[PDB]
């Protein structure tokens, strides 16, 4: 949800936070029997019962509404 | 004399009581171990039930 309220450039902060969460799951799993991180992530992304998830839907929304009409490409620096 | 027989009988009773307390202690220990492993089995079953819920929701 914090990703969903930010521009496209926050995908990096998103996957950083997801990695922190995965490490937390790995640590807590040493003692507790939790759901697999994939299952938890899919449940949180609405990607269990549906083909696409929230992250990709917001990626497309961001593309359409903010990326195509507002950004300038630089060929040399890419 | 009666005191000698009394000592013998008291020793007999002591042996029997020690055996009874051994049985009680075994009961307690066995109960504790069964609780522990039942908790483990229950946890395993719970982990499996949730997983099948998730799978069958993903396949329909």
């Amino acid at each position: 949800g914090r990703f969903e309220s930010e521009d496209l450039t926050s995908i990096v902060e998103l996957d950083g936070l997801l990695e922190i969460n995965r490490m937390t799951h790995k640590l807590l799993s040493r003692y507790l029997t939790l759901d697999g991180f994939d299952a938890m992530f899919r449940e949180a992304n609405h990607n269990v019962s549906a083909p696409y998830g929230r992250i990709t839907l917001h990626v497309f929304w961001e593309l359409n509404y903010d990326f195509l009409p507002n950004y300038c490409y630089n060929g040399s620096t890419n | 004399r009666e005191i000698h027989q009394d000592w013998a009988n008291r020793e007999y009773i002591e042996i029997i009581t020690s055996s009874i307390k051994k049985i009680a202690d075994f009961l307690n220990s066995f109960d504790m171990s069964c609780r522990s492993r039942l908790a483990t089995l229950n946890e395993k079953l719970t982990a499996l039930e949730r997983r099948i819920e998730y799978i069958e929701a993903r396949v329909t």
